[PDB]
């Protein structure tokens, strides 16, 4: 329950963030870098768990 | 493209024809100062 | 060596600086290729200058190998 509601909290959050960060696709942002590790750092503790 | 007001039997289109003696049938590009699209990438433009 | 330079306006011919011999002539494509041809870059250099994937460089060592296009040697 907390790891996926966690998980859930962080999905709304991308949804919150998708409006602020540029979407530019020549190369990756480093706060969408940040974003991505956090996101599999959820997904690998998920699974840890 | 196309004139908006003369037929073809008024004005009639040709490609530009480069310096080297070869006509420029496609949209030209400053390769040394266009900078490709954040987005998109351009392969080909042809012109007929 | 005494190489032609861009750098003056108009092009004219100045003897290389102390530690550079080779003249070369840069000539790239721009937007404005359509009717004014390939830009033209001249001077000198301690070594054959890089070339650009889109730039063709020559280089040279003879005297006055480096004019316009449109100037005989
Ligand atoms: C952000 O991006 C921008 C661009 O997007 C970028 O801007 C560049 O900035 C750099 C430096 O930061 C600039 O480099 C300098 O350019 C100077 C301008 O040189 C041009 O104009 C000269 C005209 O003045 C002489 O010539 C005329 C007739 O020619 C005469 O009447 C005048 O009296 C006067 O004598 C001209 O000489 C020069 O020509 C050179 O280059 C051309 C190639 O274009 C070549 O054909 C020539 O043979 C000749 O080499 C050119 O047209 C320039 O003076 C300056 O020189 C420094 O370096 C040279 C060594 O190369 C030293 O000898 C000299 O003492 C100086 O230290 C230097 O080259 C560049 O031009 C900008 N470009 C643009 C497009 O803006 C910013 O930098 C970026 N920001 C950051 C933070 O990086």
């Amino acid at each position: 329950t907390l790891s996926i509601s966690v998980l859930l909290s962080l999905t709304v959050f991308l949804l919150v963030i998708v409006e602020l960060i540029p979407s530019t696709s020549s190369a990756v942002p480093l706060i969408g870098k940040y974003m991505l590790f956090t996101m599999v750092f959820v997904i690998a503790s998920i699974i840890i768990t | 493209f196309r004139s908006q007001t003369y037929n073809a039997e008024e004005v009639e289109f040709t490609f530009a024809v480069d310096n080297d003696g070869k006509t420029i049938n496609k949209i030209d590009i400053d390769t040394e100062a266009y900078t490709e699209n954040g987005e998109w990438a351009i392969d080909f433009c042809p012109g007929v | 060596i005494v190489c032609h330079t861009t750098a003056t306006s108009p092009i004219s011919a100045v003897t290389c600086p102390p530690g550079e011999n080779l003249c070369y002539r840069k000539m790239w494509c721009d937007a404005f290729c359509s009717s004014r041809g390939k830009v033209v870059e001249l001077g000198c250099a301690a070594t054959c200058p890089s070339k650009k994937p889109y730039e063709e460089v020559t280089c040279c060592s003879t005297d006055k190998c480096n004019p316009h296009p449109k100037q005989r040697p």
